[PDB]
């Protein structure tokens, strides 16, 4: 919603422009709401600082916000947030040239609680085309690359971005991107 | 307490006489609205002023200034 | 030498409506100006049905003003 006027929440406790809540707010409310319903399926997260070096800190200070409730529900579920694409959230270190994995210390936070579900984002490296929900992410993206952008805000609900974008074999940035996927898969101990 | 004329000949049905009136702003538009009656309403494509008997018009010009292609007459004048 | 001051500024009488705006601004407080009026006004903000800027169009003494909407990352809730 930042976005809307053109800014970005980088942490989890900055605020909102106009509304003062914060994404750790925002998230533990959601997480109450739902396991106070008994859904399904249980608050399925995307999470904060996407696709930046260094996020694997914030990745674990967002997978804190479940260690104090319990999956209620007549379905069978152990999970109480669901954090997708990891291996977008396990980066390491400042810039493209320091730039490593965190896929370690995601998982042993992840082997540790057992109210915490993943799945992993492993990059198949080839062309293909990135699409998200949030707008920013693409936005930085789009600077990055020089290559097409498409914006869609909705009203009062969400924003979107599509950007293209190479995974080719020849740059350490995506190497790196494609190990991190199968280290995530491969440090599972469930 | 004005009188506002509406060429019905070359009004398209813009709305943007009915959207821009402060009266008609009044009851969505207020805390607390004091008043609910409206001077326009576009009915078959047309505006039609329901301000019969020119009680709530205060001569805004915000009307007059609004419709695009000039098609409101205000009369400052006793009716 | 001095002080130069060529020529003089004055106020026409008949004209002039007490605003203290160059009185206000003015840079070396040389300006007397008295309001003809005294008393108070208060704007009920809101009950203002939005875009109706007639009060800021014909006050004379340009006293009225649209506040600025404040930018994002600055509205603070309110
Ligand atoms: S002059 Fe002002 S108050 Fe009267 S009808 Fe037009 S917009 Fe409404
Ligand atoms: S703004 Fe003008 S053209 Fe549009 S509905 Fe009103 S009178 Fe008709
Ligand atoms: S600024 Fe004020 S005092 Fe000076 S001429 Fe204008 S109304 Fe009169
Ligand atoms: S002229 Fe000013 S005070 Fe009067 S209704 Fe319009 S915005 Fe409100
Ligand atoms: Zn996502």
């Amino acid at each position: 919603e930042a976005w809307a006027w053109g800014e970005n929440c980088t942490t989890i406790n900055d605020p909102v422009p106009y509304f003062d809540i914060t994404p750790a707010e925002i998230v533990k409310g959601l997480i109450e709401t739902n396991e106070y319903l008994g859904l399904p399926h249980s608050v399925h997260i995307h999470g904060n600082n996407l696709g930046n070096p260094g996020n694997y800190k914030d990745t674990l200070d967002t997978l804190r916000l479940a260690e104090s409730y319990k999956a209620k529900n007549k379905f069978g579920r152990e999970q109480v947030l669901h954090n997708t694409h990891i291996q977008f959230h396990s980066y390491k270190g400042t810039s493209w040239a320091d730039f490593e994995s965190g896929a370690k210390e995601i998982m042993d936070y992840v082997n540790a609680n057992k109210n915490i579900t993943c799945d992993i984002g492993q990059v198949t490296l080839d062309e293909t085309t990135t699409m998200t929900a949030d707008g920013p992410f693409e936005y930085h993206l789009n600077q990055l690359n020089h290559i097409k952008w498409a914006n869609v805000d909705v009203e009062l609900e969400t924003g979107s971005g599509v950007v293209p974008y190479i995974y080719d074999k020849n740059i350490k940035v995506c190497g790196i991107q494609w190990a991190i996927g199968l280290e995530l898969a491969l440090y599972a101990k469930d | 307490a004005f009188a506002v004329h509406v060429n019905m000949e070359r009004c398209t049905g813009c709305n943007n006489c009915v959207v821009a009136c402060p009266v008609n702003a009044l009851e969505l538009n207020t805390v607390n609205p004091s008043s609910t009656d409206k001077i326009y309403k576009v009915i078959n494509g047309d505006a039609v002023i329901l301000d019969v008997k020119h009680e709530l018009c205060a001569g805004c010009g915000i009307c007059v200034d609004a419709c695009p292609y000039d098609v409101i007459q205000l009369s400052g004048q006793p009716p | 030498v001095g002080q130069k001051k060529l020529g003089n500024v004055n106020i026409i009488d008949e004209d002039c409506c007490t605003c203290r705006w160059c009185a206000i601004n003015c840079p070396t407080e040389a300006i007397t100006v008295n309001k003809i009026f005294e008393g108070e006004i208060t704007f009920h903000a809101e009950k203002c049905p939005g875009g109706c800027s007639t009060c800021v169009d014909v006050c004379p003494a340009n006293a009225i003003y649209l506040p600025t909407p404040k930018p994002a990352k600055d509205m603070k809730g309110q």
